[PDB]
RNA sequence: UGUCCUACGCCGGCAGGCGCGGGUAACCCGUUGAACCCCAUUCGUGAUGGGGAUCGGGGAUUGCAAUUAUUCCCC
């Protein structure tokens, strides 16, 4: 190929590092709650080329896989492919991010302290659920 | 130590690509990756150019190992 | 400290 | 006119039909360049390489193949190629031509003739 | 207090066949299954002893050994006794342990806390 | 004018057949391409973009050269092996759902036949389409 | 007449040593289309001599674990590596081998003579079969031992210690496996 | 191996459902359409897309009962 002079070798997307020398589709992969499907997923809905680096890329393509990225439902990544599906909370199949997830898996233990439930309980031990 | 390759090209690289590769003997995609370091995928896709180009000759298109020439 | 309800069973693992 | 052999190797038969044709020689209704293992080709273009294809010249073949696994059926199928002229040769030709052709065959590859007794063990 | 976007007040207003779609799937195809005898006649106690209750008092609690029932919106407010094989646990229904199964609460096992070992 | 698809590099033909289905233009594609897996056993989607296209070409080169096939049949071909992670590896087969819409696809385009047998064979036309391609290809083979 | 894979001589390969004249089989009767041959080699003693030696090579090159049954694959390795080799010198592939062979293969060797505790080996000439026979395994464990964490290709590794056995450089594993040896069998006696 | 083995159509992203047939069996499943392997594609020596443990949400069966995850499926 050829010597591109935008190219972002470091990335900065919702308070995780990307490598931006890597595969663009395994790059995105490296954030918290997007595997490689997913990622798949979303950059064929996205219509960006494959092939491409993640620093091989403008800023409005990269704007517009974040904008998918955040509301996957509304771009037709049809629900299954959503991180959490019917939440206890609000019932909202939303796909988790970064931080998100964090929160989120925090919530739920938290809840499962309350309750008092077995889970909980081996959870609060430091022991096996499964 | 850890092994840092250019994924895509720099100047020097691309000179040193144009005039000194098609005149290796045994070119192949792991060596040029290992000469100039490069990443294999970097490495193939000039190949791949060089043999558009009609710069290098082709012995053998593999799965796995792909072999060139240089040219007289 | 207990909960109200519960029992000595139980209670081993609070 | 025509003949009708086997060859066998490990559990893979390969029936040869050989008969006056035209020079084709057909596995399993495709050509012996068209089989999936080229990296085994040589070995099932031996028997045509080695006595040429003037031998092979107004001879039709086709073989039907059964059985086993891949590198087995082309082992069995070459062998039932062999055999298969050889028996022509026999029957519709003379005795020293197929004598000549057997002692070629011997003198390259013994496998190319007689079956390998091994197959797999209780 | 809100589950999947559905309050306590609309939850137990709601349709029978409106929870075989609100729940998890378990819990779903328990409901498509049927409650069986034994789990309506524990339904029907804890109505009973609910509805015969002081109003700012805590209900009586009723003891069980159906730990295979699910608990459903109606069982929120009730105290149950759970057995875990060998003893009873007063649960007070929360309504955040509807989508859950009444085992989860009494522990059927002591937690091991590990003695010196012996001759091995 | 003599050749036979048998008697073809199979690879290239099935490309070929590919590449024809594609600038033909018309062929029954389903929407959720672009998302879909093509099997339980496999673990990404596939890498080309127009992979339906290429399936739907196979499909077609497996009812010529073995009719009497349904969608079952063609659900143990495409089947392979299922990564059962630490526990050891198995057969599974393919995804029902797209090989049932290439086959009402191509049935649609009329290249293939629902059958008094059972399951679905080939038409004439089609047949002559698979020679035509077999007969480029050829071509494109001896003379390149 | 034969060439293997349909483009190697064998009419141009030379011994050089008069003792693996007999064991290293590959000149005029034994040279074969292919190295994959499936005959009986294990049958009776002394019949691997017998075998060509493109075929023993491959053989000892699937040897590992997780490629034990894997013969074509091996093939495969073994004939991109002619190419490779071919490249490379300009020479006969073969020949080179050949060359690699007789250059690898210790000559004398330190054996347990005595009892099971008693530590000083007695340093005792070495077989020509079984030198033929190491010499393989040193070339195919070099290759292997070139090739694990790398970039390069085994049959591009591969071929890399055979031009260096064949060169007699302290490049090649083998070659050192061999110095190793036989300096030992040379301080034991 | 089989009176639960299942062919074939339809609905299903996927487990699966729904419809309809054959087989108490060298007949139908079943030319048992297997996997390795082979052939191309992308990755490029890094805890890497190897490796998948552990976990978080859903869905689907099996069953009188799956909560101490029966099992399978998708993130």
């Amino acid at each position: 190929l050829v010597i591109p002079e935008k190219f972002q070798h470091i990335l900065r997307v919702l308070n995780t590092n990307i490598d931006g020398r890597r595969k663009i589709a395994f790059a995105i992969t490296a954030i918290k709650g997007v595997g490689r499907r997913y990622a798949h997923v979303v950059l064929r809905k996205a219509d960006i080329d494959l092939t491409k680096r993640a620093g091989e890329l403008t800023e409005d393509e990269v704007e517009r896989v974040i904008t998918i990225m955040q509301n996957p439902r509304q771009y037709k990544i049809p629900d299954w492919f959503l991180n959490r599906q019917k939440d206890v909370k609000d019932g909202k199949y939303s796909q988790v991010l970064a931080n998100g997830l964090d929160n989120k898996l925090r919530e739920d233990l938290e809840r499962l302290k309350k309750i008092r439930a077995h889970r909980g309980l081996r959870h609060f031990w430091g022991l096996r659920v499964r | 130590d850890k092994l840092n390759n250019l994924v895509l090209f720099d100047k020097a690289t691309y000179d040193k690509l144009c005039k000194e590769v098609p005149n290796y003997k045994l070119i192949t995609p792991a060596v040029v990756s290992e000469r100039l370091k490069i990443r294999g995928s970097l490495a193939r896709a000039a190949l791949q150019e060089l043999l558009s180009k009609g710069l290098i000759k082709l012995v053998s298109k593999h799965r796995a190992q792909v072999i060139y020439t240089r040219n007289t | 400290k207990v909960p109200k309800g519960t029992s000595s069973y139980q209670a081993e693992w609070i | 006119q025509s003949v009708q052999v086997f060859g066998r190797k490990k559990t893979a038969t390969a029936v040869a039909h050989c008969k006056r044709g035209n020079g084709l020689i057909k596995v399993n209704g495709r050509p012996l360049e068209m089989i999936e293992p080229r990296t085994l080709q040589y070995k099932l273009l031996e028997p045509v390489l080695l006595l040429g294809k003037e031998r092979f010249a107004g001879v039709d073949i086709r073989v039907r193949v059964k059985g086993g696994g891949h590198v087995a059926q082309i082992y069995a199928i070459r062998q039932s190629i062999s055999k298969a002229l050889v028996a022509y040769y026999q029957k519709y030709v003379d005795e020293a031509s197929k004598k000549e052709i057997k002692d070629i065959l011997i003198q390259y590859d013994r496998t190319l003739l007689v079956a390998d007794p091994r197959r797999c063990e209780s | 207090f809100t589950y999947r976007g559905v309050d306590l007040d609309q939850l137990l207003d709601m349709s029978y066949e409106q929870l075989m779609q609100l729940y998890s799937a378990r819990q779903r195809r328990r409901l498509n299954r049927g409650l069986r005898r034994k789990q309506h006649s524990l339904l029907k106690r804890l109505r009973k002893a609910k509805k015969e209750a002081p109003p700012m008092e805590k209900p009586e609690v009723v003891k069980t050994h159906l730990r295979d029932m699910i608990i459903l919106p109606e069982m929120v407010g009730s105290m149950v006794g759970v057995y875990n094989g060998k003893t009873f646990n007063q649960v007070e229904i929360k309504p955040e342990m509807i989508g859950h199964y009444l085992g989860e609460f009494s522990i059927t096992y002591k937690p091991v806390k590990h003695g010196r070992p012996g001759i091995g | 004018p003599g050749v036979t698809v048998k008697d073809v590099n199979q690879q290239e033909f099935v490309r070929a057949l590919a590449a024809f289905l594609k600038k033909s233009g018309k062929l029954k594609v389903p929407e959720w391409v672009d998302t879909v897996k093509l099997a339980k056993h496999k673990e990404l989607a596939p890498y080309d973009e127009n992979w339906f296209y290429t399936r739907a070409a196979s499909t077609a080169r497996h009812l010529y050269l073995r009719g009497g096939a349904g969608v079952g049949s063609m659900t143990k071909i495409y089947g392979g092996r299922q990564r059962n992670g630490v526990m050891p590896s198995h057969f599974s087969r393919g995804s029902k759902s797209v090989a049932r819409r290439v086959l009402q696809a191509l049935e649609g385009l009329k290249m293939v036949e629902k059958d008094q047998d059972g399951g679905r064979k080939l038409t004439p036309q089609g047949q002559r389409d698979l020679d035509r391609i077999a007969g480029q290809v050829a071509a494109a083979n001896k003379k390149h | 007449d034969i060439k293997l894979f349909g483009k190697w001589s064998t009419d141009d390969v030379q011994i050089n040593d008069i003792s693996l004249q007999d064991y290293i089989a590959v000149k005029e009767k034994y040279a074969k289309y292919l190295p994959h041959s499936a005959g009986r080699y294990a049958a009776k003693r002394f019949r691997k001599a017998q075998c060509p030696i493109v075929e023993r090579l491959t053989n000892s090159m699937m040897m590992h674990g997780r490629n034990n049954g894997k013969k074509l694959m091996t093939v495969r390795i073994v004939k991109h590596a002619f190419e490779i080799i071919h490249l490379l010198t300009g020479e006969n592939p073969l020949q080179v081998l050949v060359n690699a062979i007789i250059n690898s293969g210790p000559r004398e060797d330190s054996t347990r003579i005595g009892r099971a505790g008693t530590v000083r080996r007695q340093a005792v000439d070495v077989s020509p079969l079984r030198r033929v026979n190491q010499a393989i395994w040193l070339l195919c464990t070099g290759a292997r031992e070139a090739a694990f964490r790398n970039i390069k290709t085994i049959a591009e590794c591969l071929a890399d210690e055979l031009i260096n056995a064949a060169k007699g450089s302290s490049n090649s594993y083998a070659i050192k496996k061999k110095d190793e040896l036989e300096r030992v069998a040379k301080s034991n006696r």
